[PDB]
């Protein structure tokens, strides 16, 4: 059927997005080698990552389910990783705004808050597709739930968003709403690997110490 | 069942009581020994945050349920001298507290009256525990009549 | 034996009613006493502290601690009776600026301690965090020669005890500025600290 070939193309698009985002690593400083399955130029692999992200977002929107919002997160990841260096990706931002307004509702026009709105929308796809088949891969074939990466989603959200609050006069993000978004964080959470729990409670300790919420 | 406390300014309790419905003769299963002092000290942070602000998330002496955390509704009250009247709400299921603000606000008002009656003693200085059985008798009759 | 520092008790709601022992009306009946009796107790206070203290400074701090132990009582009683019991009441503002607790003092505290309202209340032009509370005639200490000011600290020992327990820590001193026909006028000045000011520096 067209569903199987479309799902295989979506899986290859997500693999292309992850590989091409991983291709533009370590800033390509003097990377003039043979470059097998890579470009290894000044900004080529970031642009190819943006094109693969646009194609993956188009394929995931056409296939309208946990793999859908991974490319929506990866578009903001590509925008931020290119914005660590110089970046002017307004065309990819307009494509992401068009796809996100077609599927979701954006309703935002602020600098560096569109990524947070995209991540908050991107949690809702996994939240909707939770009531489905529990196992879909083979690396988690004997797992328990998709909660094991659902916690990594909002912790990488909190890590990328809590550093934006650095001053206290023009606070772009107000303490109360991210404290109450850490309020509904505390799910079931009992049985999990101990390294995961010591790292995730260390991140909650880090954000509370940086917030001043000492107790 | 509900855990009730009155906490000083230097983070110390002057009163603490736990009262339950008589159907559950033992109350708060396993939360009572460990969880309930710690989440109260956690809520002291956000009550300390909302004490100085003007427009809340009128009249600043009462305030609503301040957080919701493992299905427990935690309700606060701030006196004039800075004492904090944090009292939590437990159940096996979720609990509604805002419907009891016709009644629980009055409960905080006359236990504030009882605390003013305690404070007017010149022998009783602050940072002292309220070691009076008469106070217990009034607060459990108020717990009975404002259930 | 109800509340120790050791545990918490668990007793069921909707049980039996326990015994009735002690109760009292919180609202004031209107009671009056002569000025001479309170003046006699006031000079006995100053006489005992003159007896058992060496120098002026710790005498002043002991008198300020005497005033402090009325002020930390008096705050909740006056705010609860200005928000008035078993009668259905509605709580007050619980004010949190600096410029309205001084208004609360000059309105209600001085008209509660005395028959008359406090006279004037102005800021300081030369510096912020300095606030002037002034009367024209001190009815605590009108019976001592005017060249001593330390016996005037008791009432400002109230004011620091009214302020530090209300959430604004500060420090007070008192001087006598002989202005006009009033020979004794008794300025009390209130020195705050920086750590409150930047707090209301944070609140726009």
């Amino acid at each position: 059927n067209r569903s199987q070939q479309k799902s295989l193309g979506r899986q290859m698009k997500i693999l292309g997005n992850f590989q091409l985002l991983a291709g533009r690593y370590v800033d390509a400083l003097n990377s003039f080698v043979d470059a097998i399955t890579t470009l290894y130029k000044v900004r080529d692999y970031l642009w190819l990552g943006s094109a693969l992200d646009g194609i993956s977002i188009c394929f995931l929107l056409l296939s309208y389910n946990s793999i859908s919002i991974a490319a929506m997160q990866s578009p903001r990841n590509s925008i931020m990783s290119l914005s660590a260096p110089a970046l002017n990706i307004d065309v990819e931002n307009i494509n992401l705004p068009l796809l996100i307004k077609c599927i979701s509702d954006k309703v935002l026009y602020y600098y560096d808050l569109s990524l947070m709105h995209n991540s908050e929308y991107a949690p809702q796809v996994v939240y909707c597709e939770f009531l489905l088949k529990t196992l879909t891969f083979m690396t988690s074939c004997y797992k328990s739930s998709e909660f094991s990466k659902d916690v990594l989603d909002n912790i990488v959200k909190n890590q990328h968003r809590a550093l934006s609050d650095i001053p206290n006069s023009p606070m772009f993000p107000r303490f109360e709403v991210y404290f109450y978004s850490n309020k509904l964080f505390e799910l079931q959470l009992k049985e999990m690997q101990v390294e995961a729990q010591i790292k995730i409670y260390s991140t909650m300790a880090e954000v509370y110490r940086l917030l001043g919420y000492k107790r | 069942p509900q855990y009730f406390a009155i906490i000083g300014k230097k983070d110390n309790p002057v009163y603490e009581i736990e009262f339950t419905n008589a159907e559950n003769p033992q109350g708060f299963p396993q939360d009572l020994k460990e969880l309930n002092p710690f989440i109260l000290h956690a809520s002291l942070d956000i009550v300390e945050d909302l004490q100085w602000q003007i427009n809340p998330t009128t009249d600043n002496c009462y305030l609503g349920k301040v957080d919701h955390f493992y299905g427990l509704a935690i309700t606060a009250y701030i006196s004039y001298s800075g004492m904090k009247f944090v009292m939590i709400h437990g159940n096996s299921a979720n609990s509604s507290v805002v419907i009891d603000d016709n009644n629980m606000r009055s409960f905080y008002q006359e236990v504030h009256e009882l605390y003013v009656k305690t404070l007017m003693n010149p022998f009783y200085k602050i940072t002292d525990p309220i070691r009076s059985p008469a106070f217990d008798s009034r607060v459990r009759t108020l717990a009975r009549k404002h259930l | 034996t109800v509340g120790p520092k050791q545990a918490i008790t668990s007793e069921a709601s909707t049980t039996y009613i326990p015994s009735r022992i002690y109760s009292e009306s919180l609202l004031f009946k209107r009671q009056e006493a002569s000025l001479s009796a309170m003046a006699f107790l006031f000079q006995e206070m100053i006489s005992q502290l003159h007896r058992t203290c060496k120098t002026a400074g710790d005498f002043e701090t002991k008198l300020s601690d005497y005033g402090h132990n009325i002020g930390i009582r008096l705050l909740e009683l006056l705010n609860f009776r200005a928000s008035v019991s078993n009668y259905i009441t509605k709580m007050r503002r619980r004010d949190l600026k600096i410029l309205d607790i001084l208004q609360f003092i000059h309105g209600t505290l001085w008209s509660y301690l005395f028959n008359h309202v406090s006279d004037d209340l102005v800021k300081s032009s030369e510096r912020d965090n300095e606030y002037m509370i002034v009367d024209n005639f001190p009815t605590l200490t009108q019976f001592i020669p005017g060249e001593n000011v330390s016996c005037e600290y008791f009432v400002c020992g109230i004011i620091k005890g009214f302020l530090f327990n209300a959430g604004f820590p500060c420090g007070v001193t008192a001087h006598r500025m002989p202005q006009g026909g009033h020979s004794q006028r008794t300025v009390y000045l209130i020195q705050f600290d920086r750590q409150v000011l930047d707090r209301e520096g944070l609140r726009f």
